[PDB]
């Protein structure tokens, strides 16, 4: 993301949905399920929640 | 529902957003982007059906074309995503090992995980080197090497 990667672990449990880059936006769903509302309002926004 | 085809109600014409445009094998697109919505416009800007399209979707109407309703206007496996080739030719294998990344069902896997996934571009014509090839688990790959697969087109990716 030009500069401070986001580390992140995926406990390899659940697939990854996005396997190549194709440019993902904030709020991208990078794992499909259920998104809880906690998440929504730290990136989507408060509009969002 | 087994079904993935999707019906429409009322005679109105689609309008395809946050789409991404692949030629394929033939005149239809190939959609790339996970996110993907429908929206009918028939006399007034109101929409009236949404549903939705994942990756790897293949429309049968072209984007903008008045839909009379009641037909199918895009297709794609209920079970499995596509990845479509950026580049159209042959198909370069590398690491293939026969007894353990080989599963007989030629339709053969392309290896595990777990037992070890070699990336490779597609060749232009047989070997040409012109895109990296990812290979989760499970994941088996039916075209063999030199087979001059053409551009948006994908066998059964088998998932885990």
């Amino acid at each position: 993301d030009g500069s401070d990667p986001y580390e992140e672990m995926i406990p390899k449990w659940r697939q990854l949905n996005v396997f190549e880059g194709e440019r993902v936006e904030r709020g991208d769903v990078i794992s499909d399920g259920p998104e809880a509302p906690h998440d929504i309002l730290r990136l989507r926004g408060v509009h969002a929640v | 529902a087994a079904e993935s085809s999707i019906q429409v109600k009322n005679k109105g014409s689609i309008k395809l957003s946050n789409v991404k445009s692949v030629v394929n094998s033939s005149g239809k697109l190939v959609i790339t982007s996970r996110n993907t919505e429908l929206k009918l416009i028939d006399e007034f800007g109101r929409t009236k059906e949404s549903y939705k399209v994942p990756y790897g979707a293949v429309l049968a109407k072209g984007d903008g074309e008045q839909v009379a309703g009641g037909e199918t206007v895009a297709n794609w496996d209920p079970h499995t995503m596509p990845v479509i080739t950026e580049v159209s030719g042959f198909v370069r294998f590398t690491d293939m090992i026969d007894g353990q990344t080989i599963t007989r069902q030629s339709s053969l896997v392309v290896l595990d995980s777990a037992e070890r996934r070699p990336a490779l571009k597609i060749v232009d014509a047989q070997g040409n080197d012109v895109a990296q090839y990812f290979l989760p688990g499970k994941a088996i790959v039916q075209l063999e090497d030199g087979v001059q697969i053409s551009s948006g087109d994908t066998l059964a990716r088998i998932p885990q």
